[PDB]
């Protein structure tokens, strides 16, 4: 979607692998502000939006 | 009231040290007032500060 527009997506009910995300080289930006990028696969989240 | 002089001390010492816990929960400016949280959730350069 535009940036006006942007898509939010609810995530609930999964269980994520993100060390997908932090192998991954295609993105050119993988920043993160409130919480680790490595430590990701070892906390319980709820309310994820994408 | 008879023994109000002795209750007030009492009284003054189990306020304090309860303030004193209660001085825990804030988090001071910091993203959260625990520390597990923060050496959970962040790296060491973030988690100094």
């Amino acid at each position: 979607a535009s940036v006006y527009a942007w898509n939010r997506k609810r995530i609930s009910n999964c269980v994520a692998d993100y060390s997908v995300l932090y192998n991954s080289a295609s993105f050119s930006t993988f920043k993160c502000y409130g919480v680790s990028p490595t430590k990701l696969n070892d906390l319980c989240f709820t309310n994820v939006y994408a | 009231s008879a023994l109000g002089k002795l209750q007030d001390v009492v009284n003054q010492n189990a306020q304090a040290l309860n303030t004193l816990v209660k001085q825990l929960s804030s988090n001071f400016g910091a993203i959260s007032s625990v520390l597990n949280d923060i050496l959970a959730r962040l790296d060491p350069p973030e988690a100094e500060v």
